[PDB]
């Protein structure tokens, strides 16, 4: 069951920048006190990154390139985002991913499905209301989890799709500015990694009225980075070894 | 495999140890000046300049 | 000392000779814990099995599967693998295991395996000649057979071509036995396709009924989620000994740590990117890993001429650990520590000297 | 620890040999640098109880008694803004006897000039 | 193909940089006798002989 | 040029790190011998007409 939304006011997406955001642990290990640098797919620092909007008319769903790497972020009050679409052409003939979260848990699921052209939600003011598919044909991998959950809750994500290994970062992140980004320094720690081993190219986000809800998407791209570790292990600090000369 | 691993670990130690040599003839003529320093301004008076 | 030298006569001084090092005792192996176990208790235990023109393919992923118990079970009366090795598959992995199980005659298990002509084989489930995994069957007498005859069980008798592998055939068009055309009446030489079979307890062995399941592998290029299981072993610390972590092998000392490791974190380098502290998969705690004590060992020697007493040096090796006296050095066995000051003869290091008038350091 | 590893590597003859024996080279080079440089005196002399010297000061270059390593504050300033089978093999003379050297050499320049140097 | 012909050139580059390294210790053996000659010949009167 | 003989020289580890610092170290103590000799004084002095 899905339903064409018309009441849209067209409005061409906006670009934000980056800041210094969008670093992420590249690896398990553990690192004290030194400076460590490595080669991984990484997000350029003070870049542009796509904007997209939901407020009331805006709802912004568009299906987007995967490339190599994908950076979300959600500067996300009252929970609207409630999951992800990942896959290659999203229908019945090839095989994509499901990364859902409804009002229960989370459930990860590796099927055929058959997406609507405009999947949403819809809650009451009590959530009863599910047009994200319309059929379901042949399952290859499910996967149930823990939860992960003025704008007031941030939420950074990068997705990877290296040697069929699906690494997902996370960090929830307290902020308090209403409109854009805030500007500091945030590490994204693995949080889940997905044996999928499919190929994936293609991904997309998840009267009537459009609740407040921002999200950003940026793209990971092959560079090095050098690293700051504190004494307790976290990332505190990134230099981007081909932004400026100063950092080279 | 291991033949390989050998003989890059092994170069790289020869070229570390090669480089130590010549650090060490840099040092020890480093040293023999400071012996002579010692030698001719701490237990005497030096005529030499500068 | 001689033979480093490559020499019968040693002149006074200090010699490094060879290298300590101080071998492992125990190999420790930790893995995580044992969790996710396949359902292979819905599987090969199940209450009624599907039929063999319809064969319901179960896909085994997304765990760990415990061949052993399945293997140490004696009432499986055919455990035979056609392309791998029964006794290695608790270490190989693979992507995914579709188990087809089916019910046939006693006589009929031998036909589900490559290189088989017969009505199973060609007509019912067909393997292909390159098949890899283990075909098992075990007796069913107890559990399918019934008293008045179980007919529930069908199987295909007659078809036009051979089945192509792991092809299923759910159908029921009517065959045709001569060159008189049918459509879909039964005539003189048209007969109905699927069979019931006639499984009675009064028979004996060769008609009685067989559960068979058969597991195929793949190795496509998705990982391998489905793997053998993990025997870990206990933890001995504070000694030198093999450690293998979660894929991580190598030799060292284990004590405790109070370094705190983020919760994602496994393993921890230091400056020199060389693996320092490791966290155990079984119990959440962090052990540091220092190098066993490993030195070089001098041999501290006057003229073979005046004497042949020597004196040992283990450069940097705590003496506990290998007239045994502790220098900043390292370890000086077989020489006499004095009080007293004398000019340096043979140098030791750290302001320590050894000198013969017994070797005195 | 690799077994294989070092029957392969006994296929190259005594490359470790050259190696470790360079190395012993320049560690007893180093000991023997220091030697030339600080022991050049063999009577170690000690500057007097009352330290009048006309006038002169050598408060800054002589060892500071309160100290435990018996450093001079100059000495005590460089020391403080001065900071897989490889050891570090320690130096012949200890930081403290390379003091007590220094310290031999500044009491015979300052109660005797250049005459210790050149006998008694 | 492409290894055997980096570890060559590799070797060859190491070599360079080895008597490159060589000949600077002797040309800085050089400067630091000029050096000396310029302080104590150029900037005053010397007595050592030759 | 080659991107696919740099990927597999990258492999090698630090050995082109250590040439060029080697070579940049030579570099300098060319420049550093020069002042040495020649620049022991800072005062430059004219004779007079
Ligand atoms: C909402 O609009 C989209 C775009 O017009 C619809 O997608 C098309 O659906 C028709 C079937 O009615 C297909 O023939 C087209 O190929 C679809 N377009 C694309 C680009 O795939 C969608 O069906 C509409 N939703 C509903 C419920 O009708
Ligand atoms: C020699 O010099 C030292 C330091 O230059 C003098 O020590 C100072 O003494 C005065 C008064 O006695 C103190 O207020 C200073 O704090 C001292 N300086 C230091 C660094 O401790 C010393 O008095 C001088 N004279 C003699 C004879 O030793
Ligand atoms: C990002 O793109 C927009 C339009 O495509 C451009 O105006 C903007 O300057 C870009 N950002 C940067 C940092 O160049
Ligand atoms: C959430 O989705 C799961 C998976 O289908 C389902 O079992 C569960 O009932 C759902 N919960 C709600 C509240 O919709
Ligand atoms: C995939 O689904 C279609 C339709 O549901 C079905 O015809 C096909 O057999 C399925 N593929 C497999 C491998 O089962
Ligand atoms: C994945 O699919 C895209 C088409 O969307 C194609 O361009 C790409 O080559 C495919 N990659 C693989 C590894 O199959
Ligand atoms: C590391 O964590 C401890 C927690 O007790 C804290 O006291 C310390 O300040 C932290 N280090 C830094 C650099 O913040
Ligand atoms: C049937 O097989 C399952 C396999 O998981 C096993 O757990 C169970 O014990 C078996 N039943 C009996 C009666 O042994
Ligand atoms: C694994 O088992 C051990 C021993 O029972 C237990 O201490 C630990 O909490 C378990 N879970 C994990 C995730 O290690």
């Amino acid at each position: 069951q899905c339903v064409n939304f018309t009441t849209r006011t067209q409005l061409p997406p906006a670009y934000t920048n980056s800041f210094t955001r969008g670093v992420y642990y590249p690896d398990k290990v553990f690192r004290s006190s030194v400076l460590h640098s490595t080669q991984d797919l990484f997000l350029p620092f003070f870049s542009n990154v796509t904007w997209f909007h939901a407020i009331h008319k805006r709802f912004a769903n568009p299906v987007l390139p995967f490339n190599d790497g994908v950076y979300f972020a959600s500067t996300e009050k009252s929970n609207i985002i409630r999951g992800w679409i990942f896959g290659t052409t999203l229908d019945s003939k090839t095989q994509s991913l499901l990364i859902v979260n409804n009002a229960t848990n989370v459930v990860i699921k590796v099927c055929e499905f058959q997406f609507c052209n405009d999947p949403f939600l819809g809650v009451y003011y009590m959530e009863s209301e599910f047009r994200v598919y319309s059929s379901a044909n042949n399952c290859t991998f499910e996967y149930v989890s823990q939860p992960f959950l003025n704008f007031k809750n941030l939420r950074e994500f990068v997705f990877k799709n290296i040697d069929g290994y699906f690494k997902i970062y996370s960090k929830h992140t307290p902020i308090n500015l209403v409109r854009g980004l805030p500007q500091g320094f945030s590490a994204l720690e693995p949080l889940v990694d997905l044996p999928i081993g499919i190929n994936i190219t293609r991904f997309q986000t998840l009267g009537w009225t459009a609740g407040a809800a921002a999200y950003y998407v940026g793209y990971l791209q092959p560079r090095t980075f050098l690293l700051k570790y504190n004494e307790n292990g976290t990332i505190t600090d990134a230099v981007d070894c081909a932004l400026d000369p100063l950092s080279e | 495999q291991i033949d390989r691993l050998i003989t890059g670990r092994l170069q790289s130690l020869q070229t570390y140890v090669t480089q130590q040599l010549i650090r060490a003839a840099e040092i020890r003529a480093s040293a023999n000046l400071a012996a002579t320093k010692m030698s001719e301004c701490v237990l005497g008076q030096s005529k030499r300049v500068d | 000392t001689k033979c480093t030298l490559k020499s019968f006569t040693v002149e006074k001084g200090i010699y490094q000779t060879s290298n300590f090092r101080v071998q492992p005792t125990e190999s420790i192996v930790r893995f995580p814990n044992i969790t996710n176990l396949c359902p292979f208790g819905e599987v090969f235990n199940a209450t009624r099995f599907a039929s063999v023109y319809a064969w319901n393919r179960k896909r085994i992923s997304n765990c760990v599967a415990d061949y052993s118990v399945l293997y140490n079970s004696a009432s499986f009366s055919t455990f035979k693998c056609y392309g791998v090795s029964p006794t290695k598959l608790n270490d190989l992995c693979f992507t995914n295991v579709y188990a087809d199980s089916f019910v046939i005659r006693g006589d009929e298990v031998r036909q589900i395996a490559p290189g088989q002509t017969g009505n199973i084989a060609d007509y019912n489930y067909k393997l292909p000649d390159d098949f890899t995994g283990c075909v098992i069957a075990w007796n069913s007498n107890n559990l399918d057979s019934k008293v008045g005859g179980n007919y529930n069980y069908l199987y295909r008798l007659f078809r036009k071509s051979n089945l192509k592998p792991f092809e299923r055939d759910i159908s029921t068009e009517i065959y045709q036995a001569g060159s008189t055309p049918c459509n879909g009446v039964k005539g003189f030489n048209c007969y109905f396709p699927l069979q019931s079979y006639g499984f009675q307890p009064t028979y004996g062995v060769g008609y009685q009924p067989y559960r068979v399941v058969v597991l195929s592998f793949e190795l496509l290029h998705a990982p391998a989620t489905v793997c053998g299981p993990k025997k870990s072993t206990n933890l001995v610390k504070n000694k030198c000994v093999n450690f293998n972590f979660n894929g991580l092998t190598g030799t060292g000392v284990l004590t405790e740590s109070n370094k705190k490791f983020l919760p994602f974190q496994q393993f921890g380098r230091d400056i020199a990117d060389t693996t320092d502290a490791v966290r155990d998969p079984q119990t959440l705690e962090i052990l540091d890993i220092t190098p066993c004590s490993f030195g070089g060992v001098s041999v501290i020697t006057p003229g073979t001429n005046t004497s042949n007493q020597v004196a040992v040096l283990y450069q940097g090796v705590n003496c506990t650990e290998v007239n045994v006296f502790q220098t900043r050095a390292g370890c000086l066995i077989g020489a006499e520590h004095v009080n007293n000051s004398y000019e340096c003869d043979i140098p030791i290091g750290a302001g320590i000297c050894a000198s013969y008038q017994s070797i005195i350091a | 620890d690799s077994t294989e590893c070092s029957n392969l590597l006994l296929q190259y003859g005594s490359f470790c040999t050259q190696l470790n024996r360079a190395l012993t080279g320049i560690a007893v080079e180093q000991d023997k640098n220091t030697q030339e440089v600080f022991a050049q005196v063999k009577q170690i002399y000690k500057t007097p109880p009352i330290k009048d010297f006309g006038g002169f000061n050598f408060s800054q270059i002589l060892p500071d008694p309160s100290k435990p390593s018996k450093r001079s504050p100059i000495e005590d300033l460089l020391f403080n803004k001065v900071t897989n089978g490889l050891t570090v093999l320690p130096p012949l003379l200890t930081d403290e006897m390379i003091a007590q050297y220094t310290s031999a050499l500044l009491a015979g320049t300052i109660t005797s000039g250049w005459t210790f140097g050149a006998g008694p």
